[PDB]
RNA sequence: AGAUCUUGGUGGUAGUAGCAAAUAUUCAAACGAGAACUUUGAAGGCCGAAGUGGAGAAGGGUUCCAUGUGAACAGCAGUUGA
């Protein structure tokens, strides 16, 4: 299918390790976008403002180590665009990250 | 207007021109040398790849201080770059030339860039300020560009 | 489109700073049509322009 | 009057910010 | 400044009035030889005499 | 052919030096051919009342305000602008 939506968890700690203080949250957004592109094969990746707030919750340098996100591939068939598919990345609040798998989520 | 290198048969050929274009003459000359002789579709996709930094133009004559890249090995060279503005200007000129070919009624799937030439335009003066109350030039280096496409397959 | 004038007029009418002026991000065209302080007042009455509350500076810790 | 469809979308328009921001009071059109 | 004399204000008024472009129909006159107002003044580039 | 000659023009240098003082930006949307820079909203920060706030004197002189344009200028860009 191509209108699939899945729930992933991302090791922001792993993807941000080594980045300077004033760059950690922007680089976390860039790595989330790159992760979405790699997983869903869509150059068009939109990041929800709630997800952006979740990443920036603890300031610019103390980004959360792990984050639970939901990647939804959706039809871009609303206008004449080079890409007919886009990935919306939303924020999934969780209480713990233990034993969380990548799961297909229904409609 | 007078082009240099008039076509051998001005019925299988179309022309494009631009004057006082605000792009760097050296980068544009290197890009034109890169796309010279290409089929029009190949040149279009190559210029798009240059904009996307997937193919480089080799800097052969104006290579002072130009860094090395892995994509320069496609050409017999070592130094290459990705002049985005030169690529976009040449893409606009190629679209204009393809429209001229459409107007002349010759199919645009067999056009090859046989002539392309970049000339220096009159420089435009701006001003910069130096250490001890001194003024120095901040010239631009615009270029005229011309190209002649010809049908062959 | 560009609502610098509307933000300035809303600040002047609401007697607050431009920090506290909230323009509706969805009714951009309706706010952009407002070029006078009467129209700014009408938008304030209709709820498209809102004075945001003062950022909380509590004194409970001090007490 | 309020039904389930009206309530579920009303929650969206009254929220104009994250936690700790004032809620929207009204959005009235009048010509 | 905000405080100014009448003569200074009149001088500035004349400068404001004569700092404007040429009319478009001037270039259509017979034997014009005028392309633009070469006496244009900008408040930040060059300063007035006073 | 010279005079560190006069005036004007043009090279190599060289697409080089450089565009590194004062902590910092991010997400979405709108307008738009075009958005790192415009506007709006959300978030994270800074000035921290001896201010990066609010008002004057001298000086400037229309820079003030609205609309429009995107030639040149704003040492990148700009849909913005003193
Ligand atoms: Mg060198
Ligand atoms: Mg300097
Ligand atoms: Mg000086
Ligand atoms: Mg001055
Ligand atoms: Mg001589
Ligand atoms: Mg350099
Ligand atoms: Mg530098
Ligand atoms: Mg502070
Ligand atoms: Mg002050
Ligand atoms: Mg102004
Ligand atoms: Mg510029």
């Amino acid at each position: 299918n191509e209108v699939v939506t899945r729930e992933y968890t991302i090791n922001i700690h792993k993807r941000i390790h080594g980045v300077g203080f004033k760059k950690r949250a922007p680089r976390a957004l860039k790595e989330i976008r790159k992760f979405a592109m790699k997983e869903m094969g869509t150059p068009d990746v939109r990041i929800d403002t709630r997800l952006n707030k979740a990443v920036w919750a603890k300031g610019i340098r103390n980004v959360p180590y792990r984050i639970r996100v939901r990647l939804s591939r959706k039809r871009n068939e609303d206008e004449d665009s080079p890409n007919k598919l886009y990935t919306l990345v939303t924020y999934v609040p969780v209480t713990t990250f233990k034993n969380l798998q990548t799961v297909n989520v229904d409609e | 207007v007078r082009y240099s290198l008039d076509p051998e048969n001005p019925t299988k050929s179309c022309k494009s021109r631009g004057s006082n274009l605000r792009v760097h003459f050296k980068n544009t000359r290197e890009t034109a040398q890169a796309i010279k002789g290409m089929h029009i579709r190949k040149a279009t996709k190559y210029l798009k790849d240059v904009t996307l930094q997937k193919q480089c133009v080799p800097f052969r004559r104006y290579n002072g201080g130009v860094g090395r890249c892995a994509q320069a090995k496609q050409w017999g060279w070592t130094q290459g770059r990705w002049p985005k503005k030169s690529a976009e200007f040449l893409l606009h000129m190629l679209k204009n030339a393809e429209s001229n070919a459409e107007l002349k009624g010759l199919d645009v799937d067999s056009l090859v860039i046989e002539h392309i030439q970049v000339n220096k335009a009159p420089k435009m003066r701006r001003r910069t300020y130096r250490a001890h109350g001194r003024i120095n030039p901040y010239m631009s280096s615009p270029c005229h560009i011309e190209m002649i496409l010809t049908e062959k397959e | 489109s560009m609502l610098r004038l509307q933000k300035r007029l809303a600040s002047s009418v609401l007697r607050c700073g431009k920090k506290k002026v909230w323009l509706d991000p969805n009714e951009t065209n309706e706010i952009a049509n407002a070029n006078s302080r009467q129209q700014i007042r009408k938008l304030i009455k209709d709820g498209l322009i809102i004075r945001k509350p003062v950022t909380v500076h509590s004194r409970a810790r001090c007490r | 009057i309020m039904n389930q469809e009206k309530l579920a979308k009303l929650q969206a328009q009254v929220r104009i910010g994250g936690k700790g921001t004032a809620r929207r009071k009204k959005k009235v059109v009048h010509r | 400044s905000s405080h100014k004399t009448f003569r200074i204000k009149r001088f500035l008024a004349k400068k404001q009035k004569q700092n404007r472009p040429i009319p478009q129909w001037i270039r259509m006159k017979t034997g014009n030889k005028i392309r633009y107002n070469s006496k244009r003044r900008h408040w930040r580039r060059t300063k007035l005499g006073l």
